[PDB]
């Protein structure tokens, strides 16, 4: 499984 | 000795013609094991080594829609970096994301990763402690300021300490 | 999935100690939030939990403790003021959908002796009318939300959006259209207003998974006129 949806820049 | 998992997500702008190409490639140790390309006719997801075939159709289908979502993150965030850097909309740019985990035989975690590069220059990086951030320039400072306040490090730490390691040994238990 | 708050109504004396309970049943340990809603206002986040230290510090003097084995995220405050009289919402975010915020039923507390602008504070119409609720935010947030709250209950998600032109369905979208025309603007449209669509509508924006900044509310009443009449 992949990392959670990343934070916004 | 030690072992690692690594994911390289890359998005590049194209002049005029619609959405940016999206690339996601997975590495176990330093060997490529999984790949996603948006340019492919039926983009999906795929296996790059024989020992990754034993994975169910649910694994591939879920992991694909995750990448389909990731494209939206990049579309949006390429756009915000144009704002931060005061760049024209008629240009092309590259945004790469790397995350993953390092472990060497204690079945434990050594190091976590969450870092970004913009046009081949370091932007922001999660530090060894997974609490602090290294920001390269002024634009990255803005990101660093709100990630520290919001608690992004703790957000990423839930994956890096848990699932990242678990799936790595799940993958390592092969070949 | 689900979040559970055992008591809809809680009364404590001024100066006393408070504990508001919350238990979740989820397949994977979710992102956990507490929100406060003062009369005539949108909810405001108190504190949040992603991972790490199981004890988190909130605003207005609140703190919460997470417990994995107990699957609980109880809220507490040392000494309650009269101004703490509000409705308290335990709230949760699913691990795979971090930005979709879901509310608990809520606890009304009686203690006895957000640059999000939404255009129509109050509106009354009749069945069949076209109603548009406007929402503008200057926070440079990429996430925007439209909730509705039936008086006495919790906020229920209608639609949300990530970036301009994006639309993602919530829990209760039937009868509504939404449009995210720009980064700052998120319209909600009732093409043919129904009396079931009378409630308090809250817009929100977010910068971080589950951390939402709510507007001040758009209260809409739609009347079937024939209903409030005895036929002659």
């Amino acid at each position: 499984q992949l990392s959670p949806f990343p934070f916004d820049l | 000795g030690p072992h690692s998992m690594r994911y390289y997500e890359t998005a590049t702008s194209r002049r005029g013609l619609g959405e940016p190409r999206y690339t996601s490639v997975g590495y176990v140790d330093d060997k490529e094991f999984v790949r996603f390309d948006s340019d492919a006719e039926n983009p999906r997801y795929e296996p790059q080594v024989p020992w990754m075939e034993q994975e169910g159709p649910e694994y591939w289908e879920r992991i694909t829609q995750v990448a389909k979502g990731q494209e939206q993150w990049f579309r949006v965030n390429l756009r915000t970096l144009l704002g931060y850097y005061n760049q024209s909309a008629g240009g092309t740019h590259t945004l790469q994301r790397m995350y993953g985990c390092d472990v060497g035989s204690d079945g434990r975690l050594l190091r976590g990763y969450e870092q970004f590069a913009y046009d081949g220059c370091d932007y922001i990086a999660l530090n060894e402690d997974l609490r602090t951030w290294t920001a390269a320039d002024m634009a990255a400072q803005i990101t660093r300021r709100k990630w520290e306040q919001a608690g992004a490090a703790e957000y990423y730490r839930a994956y890096l300490e848990g699932e990242c390691v678990e799936w790595l040994h799940r993958y390592l238990k092969n070949g | 999935q689900s979040v559970t708050q055992p008591d809809a109504r809680v009364t404590v004396s001024e100066g006393a100690s408070l504990q508001l309970r919350c238990k979740y049943s989820y397949s994977a340990t979710p992102y956990l939030f507490w929100y406060v809603q003062y009369p005539r206002q949108g909810p405001q986040m108190l504190l949040k939990y992603y991972s790490g230290d199981p004890v988190v510090q909130g605003v207005n003097g609140f703190e919460a403790e997470f417990s994995k084995s107990d699957s609980s995220f109880h809220l507490r405050k040392a000494s309650v003021h009269r101004s703490d009289s509000a409705v308290y919402f335990c709230a949760v975010s699913a691990k795979g959908t971090g930005s979709k915020l879901s509310f608990g039923k809520g606890a009304k507390l009686t203690v006895s002796p957000a640059a999000v602008t939404q255009s129509p504070r109050n509106k009354v119409t009749v069945t069949g009318e076209n109603v548009t609720l406007s929402c503008r935010q200057t926070n440079s947030h990429n996430y925007m939300y439209w909730y509705r709250q039936d008086t006495g209950h919790e906020l229920r998600l209608i639609y949300y959006s990530y970036g301009a032109g994006n639309l993602q369905i919530g829990d209760v979208p039937d009868g509504y259209k939404a449009t995210r025309t720009t980064q700052e603007d998120f319209f909600l449209t009732l093409e043919s207003a129904s009396p079931s669509q009378t409630s308090l509508y809250f817009c929100a924006s977010s910068d971080a998974p589950g951390q939402l900044y709510f507007g001040e509310g758009s209260k809409l009443t739609v009347l079937e006129l024939e209903h409030h009449h005895h036929h002659h």
